[PDB]
């Protein structure tokens, strides 16, 4: 449908400036990757599951070590299992 | 079009003289670009315009055109 | 049913540019589609009401500079609906870029532009007047309104859930036969979200009715 | 060491934006990063002084702070802030 053949062949910016642009979760709420309470993370997984810069996400996550909230579609304890593995 | 309308002596016919007309067409535009720059608040002051006008047009262009068409007064204080 | 409360929305007066532009993306988004035909870029928006589609092409004209041709043809072909369509050719691909929908030189936006998103709650709630007036239904078929509005893909739905919690009011995502929506359910958030829009009339026949049947 | 005007207006489009950003944070979220950063005032308080107005705990007001610094510090929020650095 309105696919513009795969970005078409229209483009004028020639620059980018990292893998923060090309994020998904920008385009939706940022109150949801922070369950609070208890909440649940589940939904924003499967945002992130569509995202297209999951593995530079995650790696950059895990090289500066946050212990808050879901990244690259992996919750704090994956991260730390995936740390002590 | 442009600069040259509208004519010099058509506004001149509704003044004094050249001296006047700056002002006069000043203080209009500055109160038309004070209107439009304080739109996004809800407010009541200042007025207009009273013309139809373009998408992005200069406030000077409106106020001669108001001042042409006679909807504006000018007193003495 | 909806008609007067869409007639409402769209005769609301508005002044913030900010807002304005987030209800334009909204609508866009929403209620309208982009074509590469001839090698260029057409944008086509479909509207079923009367006003809303010269406030689109009054709003576009105005702060994004483009004209529009405001086709009355029915895309459906019944012609009894009155399915509005709004054309813009010259320049779509700017009008394309410089609105949200398309960015980074790359595939169409999911979800809402993120302009729209992270900004101020008048802001946000422009946007949910948008994605309001380009799909949705007031039902009342039971206990509850339903106030449910679709959206393509599940990204706009939770982008826009996401923009109701900001205002404080309930909302929930919800897919169903694979076309997900956003609905609220009970009474006292449908009267406070349809009051913050902007209708009155509307909201105060819907107070009454249902004091009166509940 | 000449003030040019190109840098003072963009410090203060800087100065404007930061606030809105902080806007869309919870009440004691942005209350206690513009007290302990002292956007309002120019002071950086302690925690304790933080704590004292919310009536918190000193640690509490430590791990309040890293929820937020981990909130704005994601592909979420950082495109608005991105340019100004
Ligand atoms: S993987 Fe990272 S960048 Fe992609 S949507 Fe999830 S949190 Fe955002």
């Amino acid at each position: 449908m309105t696919e513009l053949f795969q970005e078409l062949l229209v483009e004028d910016a020639d620059e980018e400036l990292g893998w923060q642009e090309r994020a998904l979760c920008a385009q939706t709420d940022p109150e949801s990757f922070f369950p609070e309470k208890g909440g649940s993370t589940r939904e924003a997984k499967k945002v992130c599951l569509a995202c297209e810069v999951r593995s530079e996400c995650l790696e950059y996550a895990l090289q500066n070590d946050e212990r808050f909230g879901i990244w690259g579609g992996l919750s704090e304890r994956e991260r730390r299992r995936l740390k002590k593995k | 079009e442009g600069i040259i309308n509208p004519p010099i002596d058509e506004l001149l016919e509704a003044t004094d003289s050249k001296y006047s007309l700056v002002i006069y067409a000043a203080k209009r535009a500055r109160q038309i670009n004070a209107y439009y720059s304080q739109l996004g608040e809800g407010l009541l002051e200042y007025v207009g315009p009273l013309v139809d006008t373009h998408v992005h047009e200069k406030p000077l262009s409106i106020a001669l055109r108001e001042i042409n068409a006679g909807l504006l007064t000018s007193e003495a204080i | 049913m909806t008609a007067a409360v869409k007639d409402e929305i769209s005769r609301l007066p508005v002044t913030r540019t900010c807002c304005r532009k987030a209800e334009v993306s909204s609508i866009l988004r929403f209620a309208g589609g982009l074509h590469l035909v001839s090698g260029r870029i057409v944008i086509e928006a479909e509207l079923d009401t009367a006003m809303a589609a010269r406030r689109l092409k009054r709003d576009i004209l105005e702060i994004f500079g483009h004209s529009s041709e405001l086709i009355v043809m029915a895309p459906g072909g019944l012609r009894r609906g009155s399915r509005f369509v709004v054309r813009v050719v010259a320049g779509g691909d700017q009008l394309a870029r410089q609105t949200g929908l398309v960015d980074g030189r790359g595939r169409p936006i999911r979800g809402l532009p993120p302009q729209v998103v992270s900004g101020a709650t008048c802001d946000a709630e422009a946007a949910w007047r948008g994605a309001f007036l380009a799909h949705g239904s007031l039902t009342e078929p039971g206990r509850s309104s339903s106030l449910e509005v679709t959206c393509p893909g599940p990204e706009a739905a939770l982008a826009l859930v996401g923009a109701a919690r900001r205002l404080s009011i309930a909302a929930k995502a919800r897919e169903v036969r694979g076309v997900d929506r956003v609905v609220v359910r009970d009474g006292d958030a449908i009267g406070a979200l349809l009051t913050r829009l902007g209708a009155h009339e509307s909201v105060l026949a819907w107070e009454e009715r249902r004091m009166r049947r509940e | 060491e000449a003030v040019v005007p190109a840098d003072a207006v963009s410090f203060t489009l800087l100065q404007e934006q930061l606030h809105s950003v902080l806007d869309t944070l919870s009440e004691r979220e942005a209350g206690v990063v513009s007290m302990r950063f002292g956007l309002t005032d120019g002071q950086p308080k302690t925690l304790d002084e933080i704590g004292k107005v919310y009536g918190v705990t000193r640690e509490r007001i430590r791990q309040i702070e890293s929820k937020t610094m981990s909130k704005l510090r994601h592909p979420s929020r950082s495109q608005v802030l991105r340019d100004y650095l």
